[PDB]
């Protein structure tokens, strides 16, 4: 059901959903890590996954502070 | 640290369902070319109150048992089963003699790390009692290496942390020594 | 020389050794190929997913039911739930049936 | 995407259907058909037509023009040069 | 009978401690808003509830079932997901954060080595209750609410967990039980005082309360997220704001005032020598003293989160974000970094023992 | 130049005094987490004056004897 | 009986039906909470917490943003799907979770042996601390160089002036 | 002039403390101290005429790894996680009542069915592409043809 | 340059919040005094003979 791209019908169509949808993906990875870790018993994987949550903060970050200055040009004119 | 592992039981029963864990048993003992030992028999409590004195006994069988595991270069669980029995044989010895010189003191040092949460900083009263009786009667001494004589913990007087809650018959045993023997 | 597969308390984990070994071959001036290495790496991947001997373990379990043999008598013997590790499963003189307390240790 | 897609046909075909819709003398409405003379309409029902035009096409006549309009031409016109779609949010452009 | 009732209570047995652990922190509750009023009525020169139950101790009774008597207004009864679900995380947050309380040594629900993590982020799943309310409502003073709901978290998460931290670092443990032991020497009310006022500021805007009480301001916002809601809603959200508040001033005991320790350790001492330690009489009294040692380091606070409200006017919420980002946060960065400074200095490194 | 606001590299003394006066969240936050620093730094005094660090902990596994091992040992066997 | 199945089939049962803003970043929340809960058991506390500590945060920072934003779009917007359709899609989907094709892998069952070598024992965390700080120093180090960045960029992007 | 009236709602708050504090202490401790009786309920309920006053085991706290390895040690010897015993010798029984946990390694169900996580170019390879699984069967298919030599 | 106080001294005041503990004091005052509240209706406030009620 996956090679048919199913999961772009769960995307909603808002472009903050697209964000919410990269957080996912991103988490999905982290998620992974984690279990390749503790099977192992690797405390260098345990750093990886530390790492990947501390990126994936600061890409949600930087993209949301552009998608508030879009909305922010939009409704710039402030006459009143 | 209370993470989980696939080696020994995990914090709840839901671990165990996601893991699926199955505790598996095995009816078969060693083969008969491996002579037979007898295994330790002592709890938790127990093991913690003579670990000092065990070592103190069994210093060299201890170090050959490990430095076998070294020189064995992986091969560790195999080669040095004979080096393993004489540690069991020894530390047995020593729990042998402390239920036959030391009952009282001993029963009194364990019992009173059970009721502390088996902290050594909470029982000082019952374990220089029992460190009196040891030394009176089987010539071993409590050492805590790499430091001065003078500067071991337990050995402190004024400690600056110390049981919340007094053991009763740590206490009062401890009084029964103090006017008597120190007359 | 980094550090790689460390164990949750600080040391070497259960799959260090097979990886040190790989290390020490490859980098040895003695060898002139890494041939002589090849076997080292597969130890090193049968540590980590034992998928050979998993691998094992599915060709006996297989072979087991074609020749009819029950899996409970020549299996071994094991409890699904903890608080049912009884002293009598454990087998104790006076061992009795009752649940054990795994509340609070 | 925000430019106007009206042509002077369409615009003069949705503008006589609109203006059928009412009470005029004539059903035969091309450019030069007059508000005043050929459709009959007074002060008042020559300001509900503009208004009701003004629906279909989602256009505002100012209050120069609509006092000065005369002829069904210059509401096409009007329309034609003045219309434009209404700004959408940002998810329906970049989506 | 007989044997198979002696072990069905054993069965039983643990399901009974918990049901006593919900009924103790409830009654607590319970009573604090009933202590609140009074309280405030004295130093308000009133007397506070007197007249529901014998001198006012059913006043907390008969205000609860009251309102889940009462109708609960929504646009359709299916719609009872709108308003319950914000009011059922928030109520769940805190309930599950009283987990790692320990009222003695072990006497906590959930040990774990991550107790502190676990506390914070108990706590701020909390605040994802309270945004829930504003969901594209239609109510102009509950959109209003959200918004500076979000705000002062921005405010005081960075202050609060941060101080907590500090603590943590000082013991080199992040184990609420292990940070309660080692204070048995000195209260961290002492070496930390600017810590405990600044953790004291952060509970008070992490629970809405006065003086940043920007969230249901009455004068403002006429109930803030609240004003659309009624009976049980209502009751979760109160119950949830003010078993925080215990929450809060149960965690001040906790980290600067040695949590359960006693005041004295002669008095304890010499209290519990006269029960025997064969006996469980002894484990009885220990637990109501251990306890109420905490107790009275917790009612201090809970005492003194009445005592603001009634002494001090309303901050904006513009003007508590500059607070915290200008002052709080540069002071509690700098105590992060003076305490290892000290403790390298003199070979005092903290460990877990 | 009764409040003027003073040049730093000329009037340093004066220059942190209009920070004390003016910005009390930006002195007293920077003289705390100083200290912190500066008490690193004095660390050698308190090595020679007051006392010596403690030994390291054996958090290192078990301590091995750097020796062979002893042949000539019996004792508890089979 | 795995509960985590059912929690799952309802989280995607709304993602195909999610029409308005408020609706994906609740189905957001309603992914962080079953993959925290797992995480709590079987395999890793510590980042089941370090989950929750992180992300709720967020969350709100992300839903305030909602805030400024919604603009009535999808309060009429009419949307057909049909509830035949969403269960035979949600059921084909259920056929197939095998992620992996080793059959050997997923239906073995692996046990460790502890040992008792390890006498100092300390958390994870404290491990991870222990090598961030001091063998992989320069990422932590970098890390904050993003940080730094992040702080900057927000500025420069945001601020009207 | 101290207000009596508006510290009863405060007393009754103290004993709500106390209500959770002397249940927890006594109510925990008790029962540990029973189950390291005995592997049997007829030692755990009934006392014996010649035994001793009874020592009580406080709620153990701060735990780690070892002291889990412990907890099943004890298991094996007393019949409770907290068991008591400072025998010399034990028992044959704790040669072979050895308990060894067999679990699963499979990813978690959020990872193989959220309906946007499981979605990677690598989870896809995995699920569906055969040529990692072709190429690692050769490793199992080696073990056994290299039996025979 | 022409404050009285020093800036330590500002900066004490400023950061102990020394008038808030002031003002809490000053409550708790109250709280050790006698209120004003009477048990009506077993209690009856002031009335003069010039009061108007029912007719
Ligand atoms: C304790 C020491 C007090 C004492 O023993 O006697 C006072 C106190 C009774 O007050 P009182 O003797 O009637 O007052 C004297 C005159 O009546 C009335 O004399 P007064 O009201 O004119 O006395 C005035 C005195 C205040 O009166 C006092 O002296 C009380 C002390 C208050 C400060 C310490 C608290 O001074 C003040 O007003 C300033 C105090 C507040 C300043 C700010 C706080 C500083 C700390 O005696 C008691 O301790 C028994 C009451 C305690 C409560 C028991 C029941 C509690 C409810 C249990 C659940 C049911
Ligand atoms: C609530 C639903 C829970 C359903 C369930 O499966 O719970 C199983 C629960 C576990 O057994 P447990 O009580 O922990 O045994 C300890 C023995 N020392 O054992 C149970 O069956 C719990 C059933 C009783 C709990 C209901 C509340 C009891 C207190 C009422 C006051
Ligand atoms: C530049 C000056 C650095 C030198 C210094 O301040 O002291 C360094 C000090 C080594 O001196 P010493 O204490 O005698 O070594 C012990 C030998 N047993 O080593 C120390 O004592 C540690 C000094 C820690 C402070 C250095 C970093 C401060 C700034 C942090 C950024
Ligand atoms: C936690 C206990 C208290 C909360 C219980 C509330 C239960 C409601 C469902 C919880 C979420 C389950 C997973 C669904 C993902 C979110 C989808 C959603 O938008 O909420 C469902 C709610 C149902 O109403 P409905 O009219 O059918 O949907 C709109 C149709 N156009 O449509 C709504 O928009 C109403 C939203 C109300 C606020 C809900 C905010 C999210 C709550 C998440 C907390 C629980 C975490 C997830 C647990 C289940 C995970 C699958
Ligand atoms: C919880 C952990 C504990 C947290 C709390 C820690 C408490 C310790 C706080 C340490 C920092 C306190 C610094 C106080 C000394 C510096 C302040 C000072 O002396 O004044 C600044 C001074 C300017 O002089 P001025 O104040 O204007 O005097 C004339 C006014 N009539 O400026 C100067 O002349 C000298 C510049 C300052 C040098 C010292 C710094
Ligand atoms: C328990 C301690 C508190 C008891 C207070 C009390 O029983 O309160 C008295 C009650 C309530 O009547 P009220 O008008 O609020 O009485 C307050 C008197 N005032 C106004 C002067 C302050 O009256 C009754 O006995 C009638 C009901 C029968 C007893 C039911 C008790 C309540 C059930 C829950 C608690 C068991
Ligand atoms: C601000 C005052 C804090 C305070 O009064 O608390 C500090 C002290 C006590 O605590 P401590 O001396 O810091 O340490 C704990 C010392 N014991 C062992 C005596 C508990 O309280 C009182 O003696 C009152
Ligand atoms: C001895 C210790 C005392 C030293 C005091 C030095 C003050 C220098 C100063 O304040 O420098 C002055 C500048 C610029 O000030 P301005 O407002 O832009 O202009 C000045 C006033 N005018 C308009 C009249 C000219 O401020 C800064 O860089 C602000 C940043 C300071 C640090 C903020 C974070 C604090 C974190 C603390 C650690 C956790
Ligand atoms: C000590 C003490 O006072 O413990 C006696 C207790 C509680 O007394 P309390 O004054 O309500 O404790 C509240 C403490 N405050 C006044 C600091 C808030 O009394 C009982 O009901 C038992
Ligand atoms: C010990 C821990 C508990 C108390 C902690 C806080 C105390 C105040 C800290 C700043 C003081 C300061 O800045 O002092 C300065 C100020 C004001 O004096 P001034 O304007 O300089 O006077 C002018 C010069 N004279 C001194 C020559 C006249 O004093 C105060 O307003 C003191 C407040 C006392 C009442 C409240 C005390 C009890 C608080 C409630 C119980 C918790
Ligand atoms: C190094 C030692 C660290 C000390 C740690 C404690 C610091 C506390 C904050 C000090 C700074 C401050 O309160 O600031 C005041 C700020 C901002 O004021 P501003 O806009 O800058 O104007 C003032 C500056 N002037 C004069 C130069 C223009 O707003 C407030 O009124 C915040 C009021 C919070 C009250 C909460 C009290 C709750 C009860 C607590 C007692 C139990």
């Amino acid at each position: 059901m996956d090679l048919i791209l199913l999961m772009l019908v769960a995307v909603g169509l808002n472009i903050i959903d697209i964000y919410i949808m990269i957080e996912i993906l991103i988490m999905g990875c982290t998620v992974n890590t984690i279990y390749s870790a503790s099977l192992d018993n690797d405390m260098i994987g345990l750093i990886y996954s530390l790492i990947q949550i501390i990126i994936a903060g600061v890409e949600s970050a930087i993209g949301l502070s552009i998608l508030v200055n879009y909305n922010r040009i939009r409704n710039s004119e402030e006459i009143e | 640290s209370s993470t989980h592992t696939n080696d020994s039981l995990n914090s709840s029963n839901y671990v165990d369902k996601l893991k699926d864990t199955h505790f598996v048993f095995e009816n078969d003992k060693l083969p008969s070319e491996i002579p037979d030992v007898e295994e330790v028999g002592a709890t938790t409590a127990p093991l913690l109150s003579a670990a000092y004195f065990i070592g103190a006994k069994c210093q060299d069988y201890n170090d050959d048992f490990m430095l076998c595991q070294k020189e064995a270069k992986g091969n560790g669980p195999i080669d040095c089963l004979k080096e393993g029995r004489r540690v069991t044989r020894c530390a047995s010895g020593v729990l042998k003699d402390l239920n036959t010189h030391c009952s009282d003191e001993f029963r009194l040092h364990w019992q009173c790390l059970s009721f502390s949460n088996l902290e050594y900083k909470n029982c000082r009263k019952a374990e220089s009692l029992l460190n009196k009786c040891v030394f009176e009667k089987m010539n071993l001494v409590k050492k805590i290496p790499g430091i001065p004589e003078d500067r071991q913990i337990h050995l402190k007087q004024n400690p600056v942390l110390k049981p919340v809650a007094l053991h009763q018959d740590s206490e009062v045993a401890f009084k029964k020594a103090q006017n008597e023997n120190s007359i | 020389a980094p550090l790689q597969q460390v164990g949750r308390h600080g040391g070497p984990n259960k799959c260090f050794g097979e990886f040190q070994r790989v290390v020490e071959c490859m980098t040895n001036a003695k060898h002139d190929s890494y041939e002589p290495c090849n076997n080292l790496k597969n130890d090193y991947l049968e540590c980590r997913k034992h998928k050979v001997e998993r691998y094992k373990a599915f060709l006996m379990q297989k072979h087991a039911e074609e020749l009819g043999k029950d899996p409970e008598e020549i299996g071994a013997p094991f409890v699904r739930k903890r608080r049912f590790l009884t002293s009598k499963t454990l087998g104790l003189v006076d061992g009795d049936d009752y649940e054990i307390g795994v509340e609070k240790i | 995407q925000s430019a106007s897609t009206l042509t002077k046909e369409d615009v003069l075909t949705r503008s006589v259907s609109v203006l059928r819709g009412f009470e005029v003398k004539t059903k035969d409405i091309d450019l030069q058909t007059t508000f005043v003379q050929d459709l009959g309409m007074d002060s008042l029902d020559l300001n509900d037509a503009l208004v009701a035009l003004e629906e279909e096409f989602d256009v505002v006549f100012d209050d120069k023009t609509a006092n000065e309009i005369k002829t069904v031409g210059e509401v096409v016109d009007f329309v034609l040069a003045n219309y434009l779609p209404t700004e959408q949010s940002i998810n329906h452009t970049i989506r | 009978m007989l044997n198979n009732l002696f072990d069905f209570i054993e069965y039983i047995e643990y399901w009974l401690i918990i049901v006593a652990f919900v009924a103790s922190v409830l009654i607590v509750v319970a009573y604090l808003t009933v202590a609140e009023r009074k309280t405030m009525g004295y130093m308000q020169r009133r007397l506070g509830p007197n007249a529901v139950g014998y001198y006012g101790v059913l006043m907390a009774v008969a205000d609860a079932l009251k309102l889940l008597s009462k109708e609960i207004v929504l646009p359709h009864n299916g719609d009872i997901i709108y308003v319950m679900s914000g009011p059922l995380i928030s109520l769940f947050s805190v309930l599950l954060s009283w987990a790692v309380i320990p009222f003695g040594p072990g006497l906590s629900l959930l040990d774990s080595e991550y107790s502190i993590i676990y506390l914070l982020a108990s706590g701020s799943i909390g605040v994802f209750g309270t945004v829930i309310v504003g969901w594209m409502s239609n109510s102009k003073y509950t959109v209003l609410a959200t918004v500076r709901t979000t705000a002062q978290l921005i405010s005081y998460e960075l202050v609060l967990t941060t101080v907590v931290f500090i603590i943590a670092l000082i013991v080199s443990s992040l184990n609420i039980n292990v940070i309660i032991e080692s204070q048995y020497n000195i209260w961290y009310i002492i070496p930390f005082f600017p810590l405990c006022l600044i953790f004291f500021i952060s509970a008070l805007a992490e629970t809405a309360r006065p003086p940043f009480d920007n969230v249901e301001a009455e004068s403002e916002l006429v109930s803030g997220h609240m004003t659309e809601l009624s009976a049980s809603p209502f009751v979760i959200f109160f119950l949830s704001e003010y078993c925080s508040m215990v929450l809060m001033s149960t965690l001040t005991a906790i980290f600067f005032f040695g949590g359960y320790l006693p005041f004295s350790n002669t008095i304890h001492h010499l209290i519990l020598n006269l029960f025997d330690q064969h006996s469980i009489y002894y484990f009885i009294i220990e637990g109501i003293l251990l306890s109420g040692y905490l107790a009275i380091k917790a009612n201090f606070f809970m005492f003194s989160f009445v005592w603001i409200r009634a002494a001090a006017p309303r901050l904006r919420y513009d003007l508590l974000i500059l607070f915290c980002w200008y002052v709080l946060l540069p002071i509690v960065f700098a105590i992060v970094v003076f305490a290892p400074g000290i403790l390298y200095c003199f070979d005092a490194l903290p460990v877990i023992i | 130049a009764i409040g003027d606001y003073p040049v730093y590299y000329k009037q340093p003394i004066r220059w942190l005094s209009y920070h004390a006066h003016t910005r009390p969240h930006v002195f007293y936050a920077i003289a705390v987490a100083a200290l912190g620093p500066v008490f690193m730094m004095a660390t050698p005094l308190r090595r020679k004056f007051l006392y010596d660090d403690h030994e390291p902990l054996p958090a290192n596994g078990y301590p091995l004897p750097n020796r062979s091992r002893d042949k000539t040992l019996t004792g508890y066997d089979d | 009986m795995n509960l985590e199945i059912l929690d799952l089939s309802i989280l995607g049962f709304y993602s195909l039906i999610s029409s308005n803003s408020f609706e994906s970043i609740a189905i957001l929340v309603a992914t962080i909470m079953p993959v925290i809960t797992e995480l709590w058991y079987n395999y890793s506390q510590l980042f089941a917490l370090l989950y929750t500590l992180i992300y709720v945060g967020a969350v709100v920072i992300l839903f305030v943003f909602i805030l400024s934003v919604i603009n009535e779009k999808e309060e009429y917007e009419y949307e057909y799907s049909g509830l035949f359709i969403l269960i035979l899609v949600l059921l084909l989907d259920d056929l197939d979770d095998n992620e992996s094709n080793d059959n050997d892998y997923n239906n073995v069952y692996i046990t460790d042996y502890a040992d008792w070598f390890n006498n100092y024992n300390e958390s994870d965390l404290s491990v991870i601390g222990n090598l961030l700080f001091t063998e992989y120093a320069l990422l932590l180090l970098i890390i904050s160089f993003i940080l730094l960045m992040s702080i900057i960029g927000l500025i420069l992007i945001v601020k009207k002036d | 002039m101290i207000p009596f009236e508006a510290l009863i709602p405060y007393a009754i708050m103290f004993a709500g403390f106390c209500l959770g504090g002397g249940v927890m202490n006594s109510a925990i401790t008790a029962d540990i101290t029973k189950r390291a009786r005995g592997p049997n309920q007829e030692i755990k309920r009934n006392v014996g005429e010649d035994e001793g006053p009874r020592n009580y085991t406080k709620p153990r706290y701060n735990t780690d790894q070892w002291d889990k390895y412990f907890a099943v040690r004890d298991l094996r010897l007393t019949g409770s996680l907290r068991g008591q015993s400072d025998n010399a010798v034990a028992e044959e029984s704790f040669k072979t009542n050895s308990i060894q946990p067999y679990s699963n390694t499979r990813r978690p169900w959020v990872l193989r069915r959220h309906i946007i996580m499981k979605n990677s170019p690598t989870k896809w390879a995995r699920k569906y592409s055969s040529r990692r699984d072709e190429r690692e069967q050769e490793i199992k298919d080696d073990y056994i043809r290299g039996m025979g030599e | 340059e022409e404050s009285s106080e020093s800036a330590l001294s500002k900066a004490t005041k400023w950061y102990l919040l020394s008038e808030i503990f002031r003002g809490l004091y000053i409550t708790l005052e109250m709280y050790f005094r006698a209120p004003y509240t009477i048990y009506y209706p077993f209690e009856k406030g002031p009335v003069s003979p010039r009061f108007r009620g029912e007719h």
